C-alpha cells in the first residue's frame, strides 16, 4: 500500500479517526491480509487506542 | 538604521525601503501581504487628511487669537451654523462627490489601471504618475512635477508620513482637549503658559 | 527554583491568582464607583 | 415618556422610595452615640443612599408607577447609556478573552506534547498573546478576509 | 577556593562561588538557583542598595542637622505634607515621566547587554561600561574611578559597596519601624537610648 512514515487521511466512516489524518508505521506485505496498513494517531478514542490498521483502499489522502 | 526601541528585536514583515519605516509593529497587525499593501495606503490617506485637518483647525484659532477674523470655533463651526446650505442637504452631496474619487482610488489599488480620464478624453488626458503604490500625478494632482525621481524621493516621501502622525496625534489632542476643557485649542496653550505646573490634566 | 516556577504555572494557581486579581480589581471598582445602573457616557 | 414611564427626577413615588429609606436608617441610627463606629457606619450609608438617588435623576432613565427604574433596551438615541454603550465595552472585553485564548490554543498545539502546555501553561507565550489582543477585531475581520478563520475538515462521522 | 562565609563551617552553595561581589554564600531559601534568575537578582540587590544609600543619606543626615540647631526641614515622615510649588500628583507625574526614560533604557541594557549605549542625539559619546550594572561613562564616572586591575581594586571596590549598601537597606527600614513604634525622629531614639542604654530600648514601651 503506501509508504512507511507517509501521512494520510482515514475514510472509513464508522472510525474515531474518520476526517483525521496518521502517519503509517509499517504495512504487512501478506498475499492474503484484508486490512494490512496500519496506522497511529496521536490522538486516543473512547476506548483509549491510537494503533489501528486499515486497508490499502480505505484511506488516502497525501 | 533606526527603530522605535534601542533593543530592536526587528519584524520581519518589514525589513526596508519603506517609506517612513521604523520597525514599529509590535502588535503584528499587518504580517501578511494583502495587510501591508493595504496598511501603507490607509496611513498615506489618514495622514493626509489629517494634515489637511490640521491645517484647517489651527489657523482658524491663531488668527482669532491674534484678531484676525471672526470665524467660529473649529468644534462650533459645523455645529448648529446656518451659512449657505442645508448641512443634511451639503452631507449628502459630499457623500455623491467623494464616491465618484473613492471608487477611482479604490480602482488603482486592486488593479492599478485607472489613469485615463473619461467622457471622449480618451487623448491627451492621461493621467502620467505610474508609482508603485498610490501616489497620483498629473497636473490634476501633481501639477508642479515636483515627485520627480524613484530611488531618491525617500526624504520627501519621509517627511510626507513624519509629518502626517504629528498631524494625526494633534488631530486627536485637538478632538479631546476641546471635548474635556470645553475651551478653544490655542487658548488651552497659552493659559498652560500661563503656569505650566498647574494646568495638567485636571 | 525552576521547579517552583513550574509549580506556580499549574491550572490552579494560575486559576486563583487571576481569580483574586481580577475580584480585587472589581472590588476596587465598585468601592470607588458604587451603584453603577447606567453609563454616564 | 416612551412606554408610559415618566423621567424619574419627577416621579413622586421615587420621593418616598428615597425619604422610607432614609427614616429606616435614622431609625436605626438612633440606638447608639454620634460618635461610634455604628453611627459612624451609618452615616456612610445615608450619604451613599443620597449620592445613589441623586445620580439616577441626573441621568436620565425613566421610573414607573411604583417609582422603580426602568431600561429601554431599544436602541433609543436617549437611553443609549443603559444597553448599547455598556453592551459594547463587553463585547469588546469578551472578543479580547476569546480571541487570545484561541491564539494561545493555536501556537501551544504546534509543540512537542501539546496536552502538557495545558495543564502547565507558559507565562511567558501567554503573557505576549495576552497584551497583543488588544486590537483583536482587526485580527478577526482580517483572519476571516484571508481564509484562515475556519477549517474544512473536520472530523464528524456518522453511520 | 578560600573565602569567609555567612556561617562558619558550611558550606557555600554550589551556584555560589564568590565570583561575584559582596558573596558570602548566604543564600538558604535557594533563591538564586539558576543562573537566568542570578544575573537579574544581582542587577535588582544592586539598584536596591544604590537607592537605599539615597534614601538613608536623605533621612538621617537632615534630621541630625534639625537637631543640631542648624537645619530647619522638618521631619522625614511628614515630608509629604508640605508646601511645594505643585501638588504631590504632579510632582509624582513628571517623576514617572523622567524615569521611564532612564529604566527603560537601563532594562534595555539589563536584557541586551550593549544594545544602548550611543547618545541618540549627538551619536559619539559612547558610554564606557562594559559589565551590566557598572555603566560607567563620563556622565556615570567622572573621576575615572572604576576601570582598574582586573580585580582586588574592582572587585574589592564593588564589595565594599554592597557591604555599605545592604547596612543602608537595613538602616533605612529601622527607620521606617522605629517612627511607627516610636513616634520620635529618628536620631531622637539615638539619644534617649544613649541616655540610658539599660532601660531605654524596644522593650521601654509595653
Ligand atoms: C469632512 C468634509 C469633507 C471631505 C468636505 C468636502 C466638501 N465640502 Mg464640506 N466637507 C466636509 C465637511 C464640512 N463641509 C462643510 C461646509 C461646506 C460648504 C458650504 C460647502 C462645502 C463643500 C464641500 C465640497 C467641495 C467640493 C466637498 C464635497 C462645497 C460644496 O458642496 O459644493 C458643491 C460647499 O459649498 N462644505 C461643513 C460645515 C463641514 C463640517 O461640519
Ligand atoms: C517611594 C518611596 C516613598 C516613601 C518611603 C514615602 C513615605 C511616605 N509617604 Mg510619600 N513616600 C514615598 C513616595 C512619594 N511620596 C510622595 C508624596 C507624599 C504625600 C503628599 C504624602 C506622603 C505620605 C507618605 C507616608 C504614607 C504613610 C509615608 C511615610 C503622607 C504623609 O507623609 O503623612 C504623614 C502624605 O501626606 N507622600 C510622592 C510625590 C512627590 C512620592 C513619589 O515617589
Ligand atoms: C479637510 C479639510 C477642511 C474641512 C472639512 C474644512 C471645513 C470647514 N471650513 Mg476650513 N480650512 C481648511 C480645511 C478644511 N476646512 C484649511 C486647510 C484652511 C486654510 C481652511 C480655512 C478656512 C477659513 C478661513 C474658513 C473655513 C471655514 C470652514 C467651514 C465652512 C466651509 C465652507 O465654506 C467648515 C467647517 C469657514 C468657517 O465657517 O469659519 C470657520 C471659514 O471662514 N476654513
Ligand atoms: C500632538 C501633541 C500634543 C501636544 C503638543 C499637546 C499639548 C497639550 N495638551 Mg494634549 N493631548 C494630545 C496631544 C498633544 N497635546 C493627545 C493625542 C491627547 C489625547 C490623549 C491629548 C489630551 C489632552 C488632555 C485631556 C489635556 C491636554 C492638555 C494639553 C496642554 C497641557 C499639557 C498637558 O497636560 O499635556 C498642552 C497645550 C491639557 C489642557 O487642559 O490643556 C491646557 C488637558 O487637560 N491634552
Ligand atoms: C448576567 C447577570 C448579571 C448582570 C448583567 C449584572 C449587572 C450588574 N450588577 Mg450584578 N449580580 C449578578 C449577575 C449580574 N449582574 C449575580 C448573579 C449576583 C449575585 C452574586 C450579582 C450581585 C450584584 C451586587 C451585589 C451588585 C451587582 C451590581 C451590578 C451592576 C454593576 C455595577 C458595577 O460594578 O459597575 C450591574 C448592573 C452592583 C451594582 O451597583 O448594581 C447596580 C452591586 O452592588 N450585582
Ligand atoms: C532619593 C533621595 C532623596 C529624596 C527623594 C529627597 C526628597 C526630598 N528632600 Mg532631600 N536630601 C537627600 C535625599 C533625598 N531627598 C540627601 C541625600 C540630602 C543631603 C543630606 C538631602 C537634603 C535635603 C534638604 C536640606 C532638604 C531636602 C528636602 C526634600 C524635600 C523637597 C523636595 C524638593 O523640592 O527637591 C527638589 C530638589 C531639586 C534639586 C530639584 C523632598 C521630600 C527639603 C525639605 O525640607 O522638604 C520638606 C530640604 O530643605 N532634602
Ligand atoms: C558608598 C557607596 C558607593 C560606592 C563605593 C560606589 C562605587 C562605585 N560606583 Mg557608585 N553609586 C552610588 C554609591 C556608591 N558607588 C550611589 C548612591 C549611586 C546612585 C547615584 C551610584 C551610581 C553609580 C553609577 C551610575 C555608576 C557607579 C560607578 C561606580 C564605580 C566607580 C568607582 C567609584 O565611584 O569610586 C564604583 C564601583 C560607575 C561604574 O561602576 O563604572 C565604572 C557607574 O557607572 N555608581
Ligand atoms: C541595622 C541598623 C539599625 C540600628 C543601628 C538600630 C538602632 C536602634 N534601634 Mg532599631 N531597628 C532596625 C535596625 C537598626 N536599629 C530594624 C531593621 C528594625 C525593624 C525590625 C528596627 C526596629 C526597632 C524598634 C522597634 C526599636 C528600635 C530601637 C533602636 C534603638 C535602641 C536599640 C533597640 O532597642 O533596638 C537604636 C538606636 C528602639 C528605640 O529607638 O527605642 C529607644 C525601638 O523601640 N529599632
Ligand atoms: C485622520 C485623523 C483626523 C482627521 C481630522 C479631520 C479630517 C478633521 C476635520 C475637521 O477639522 C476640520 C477639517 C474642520 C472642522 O470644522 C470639521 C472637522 C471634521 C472637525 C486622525 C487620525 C488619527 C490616527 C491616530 C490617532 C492613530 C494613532 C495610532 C497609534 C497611536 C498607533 C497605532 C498602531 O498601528 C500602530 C502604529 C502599530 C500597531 O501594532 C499598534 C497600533 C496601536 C494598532
Ligand atoms: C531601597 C530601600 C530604601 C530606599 C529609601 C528611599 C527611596 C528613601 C525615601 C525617602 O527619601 C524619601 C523618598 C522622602 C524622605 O522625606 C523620606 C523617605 C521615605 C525616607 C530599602 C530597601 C530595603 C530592603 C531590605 C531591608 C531587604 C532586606 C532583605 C533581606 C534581609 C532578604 C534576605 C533574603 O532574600 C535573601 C537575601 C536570600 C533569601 O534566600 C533569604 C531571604 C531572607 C529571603
Amino acid at each position: 500500500g503506501p509508504k512507511r512514515g507517509s501521512i494520510v487521511k482515514v475514510l472509513r466512516r464508522e472510525s474515531y479517526w474518520f476526517n483525521d489524518t496518521g502517519k503509517v508505521v509499517a504495512v504487512d506485505q501478506a498475499p492474503g491480509v484484508r486490512y494490512p496498513v496500519v496506522v497511529r494517531f496521536d490522538k486516543v478514542n473512547y476506548a483509549g487506542v491510537s494503533t489501528n490498521n486499515y486497508s490499502p483502499d480505505e484511506l488516502e489522502a497525501a | 538604521r533606526p527603530l522605535w526601541l534601542p533593543g530592536t528585536t526587528p519584524p520581519a514583515h518589514l525589513d526596508g525601503t519603506l517609506a517612513g519605516d521604523f520597525g514599529f509593529d509590535p502588535l503584528g497587525l499587518g504580517q501578511d501581504p494583502q495587510d501591508l499593501r493595504w496598511y501603507v495606503q490607509a496611513e498615506l490617506v489618514h495622514s493626509r487628511f489629517a494634515m489637511a485637518g490640521v491645517a484647517g483647525i489651527l489657523f482658524t484659532d491663531l488668527l482669532r487669537a491674534s484678531g484676525r477674523t471672526d470665524i467660529p470655533v473649529w468644534f462650533e463651526a459645523g455645529a448648529t451654523k446656518f451659512d449657505f446650505a442645508d448641512t443634511t442637504t451639503l452631507f449628502v452631496v459630499q457623500l455623491i462627490l467623494m464616491g465618484f474619487v473613492e471608487t477611482k482610488r479604490w480602482m488603482d489599488i486592486v488593479k492599478p489601471g485607472s489613469q485615463a480620464a473619461e467622457d471622449s478624453f480618451f487623448g491627451f488626458e492621461a493621467a502620467f504618475e505610474g508609482l508603485e503604490t498610490g501616489y497620483p500625478g498629473g497636473p490634476l494632482f501633481n501639477p508642479l512635477g515636483f515627485a520627480n525621481d524613484p530611488t531618491k524621493p525617500q526624504p520627501l516621501r519621509w517627511k510626507e508620513i513624519k509629518n502626517g502622525r504629528l498631524a494625526m496625534v494633534a488631530m486627536v489632542g485637538f478632538m479631546v482637549q476641546a471635548y474635556v476643557t470645553k475651551t478653544g485649542p490655542i487658548e488651552n496653550l497659552l493659559t498652560h503658559l500661563s503656569d505650566p505646573v498647574h494646568n495638567t490634566i485636571i | 527554583m525552576q521547579d517552583v516556577k513550574t509549580y506556580l504555572s499549574t491550572a490552579p494557581v494560575l486559576a486563583t491568582l487571576w481569580f483574586g486579581f481580577l475580584a480585587g480589581l472589581l472590588i476596587e471598582i465598585n468601592r470607588f464607583f458604587p451603584d453603577a445602573l447606567v453609563l454616564p457616557l | 415618556d416612551v412606554a408610559g414611564l415618566t423621567p424619574c427626577k419627577e416621579s413622586k413615588g421615587f420621593a418616598k422610595r428615597e425619604k422610607q429609606e432614609i427614616k429606616k436608617l435614622e431609625s436605626r441610627l438612633k440606638l447608639y452615640a454620634p460618635d461610634s463606629a455604628p453611627a459612624l457606619a451609618l452615616n456612610a450609608t445615608i450619604e451613599k443612599t443620597k449620592r445613589r438617588f441623586a445620580f439616577y435623576g441626573n441621568e436620565g432613565l425613566l421610573c414607573g408607577t411604583d417609582g422603580l427604574p426602568h431600561l429601554i433596551v431599544d436602541g433609543d438615541q436617549a437611553h443609549l447609556g443603559e444597553f448599547v454603550y455598556p453592551g459594547l465595552v463587553f463585547l469588546y472585553i469578551a472578543g479580547w478573552i476569546g480571541w487570545v485564548g484561541r491564539a494561545y490554543l493555536i501556537d501551544v498545539r504546534t509543540s512537542k506534547k501539546p496536552t502538557e502546555k495545558e495543564i502547565i501553561i507558559d507565562v511567558p507565550l501567554a503573557l505576549r498573546i495576552m497584551s497583543k489582543g488588544l486590537t483583536w477585531p482587526v485580527a478577526a475581520i482580517g483572519e476571516l478576509r484571508s481564509g484562515k478563520l475556519v477549517e474544512k475538515s473536520a472530523n464528524i462521522t456518522v453511520s | 577556593n578560600d573565602r569567609p562565609l555567612w556561617f562558619p563551617g558550611s558550606k557555600a552553595p554550589e551556584w555560589l562561588d564568590g565570583s561575584l561581589p559582596g558573596d558570602f554564600g548566604f543564600d538558604p531559601l535557594g533563591l538564586g538557583s539558576d543562573p537566568e534568575l542570578l544575573k537579574w537578582f544581582v542587577q535588582a540587590e544592586l539598584v536596591h542598595c544604590r537607592w537605599a544609600m539615597l534614601g538613608a543619606a536623605g533621612i538621617f543626615i537632615p534630621e541630625a542637622l534639625t537637631k543640631a540647631g542648624i537645619l530647619n526641614t522638618p521631619s522625614w515622615n511628614v515630608a509629604g505634607d508640605q508646601q511645594y510649588f505643585a501638588d504631590p500628583t504632579t510632582l509624582f507625574v513628571i517623576e514617572l515621566i523622567l524615569f521611564a526614560w532612564a529604566e527603560g533604557r537601563r532594562w534595555a541594557d539589563i536584557v541586551n547587554p550593549g544594545c544602548v549605549n550611543v547618545d541618540p542625539v549627538f551619536p559619539n559619546n559612547k558610554l564606557t561600561g562594559t559589565d551590566v550594572g557598572y555603566p560607567g561613562g563620563l556622565w556615570f564616572d567622572p573621576l575615572g574611578w572604576g576601570q582598574t586591575k582586573d580585580a582586588k581594586k574592582l572587585k574589592e571596590l564593588r564589595t565594599k559597596e554592597i557591604k555599605n549598601g545592604r547596612l543602608a537597606m537595613l538602616a533605612v527600614l529601622g527607620a521606617v519601624v522605629q517612627a511607627n513604634y516610636t513616634h520620635t525622629g529618628p536620631i531622637d531614639n539615638l539619644l534617649a537610648h544613649l541616655a540610658d542604654p539599660g532601660h531605654n530600648t524596644i522593650f521601654a514601651l509595653s
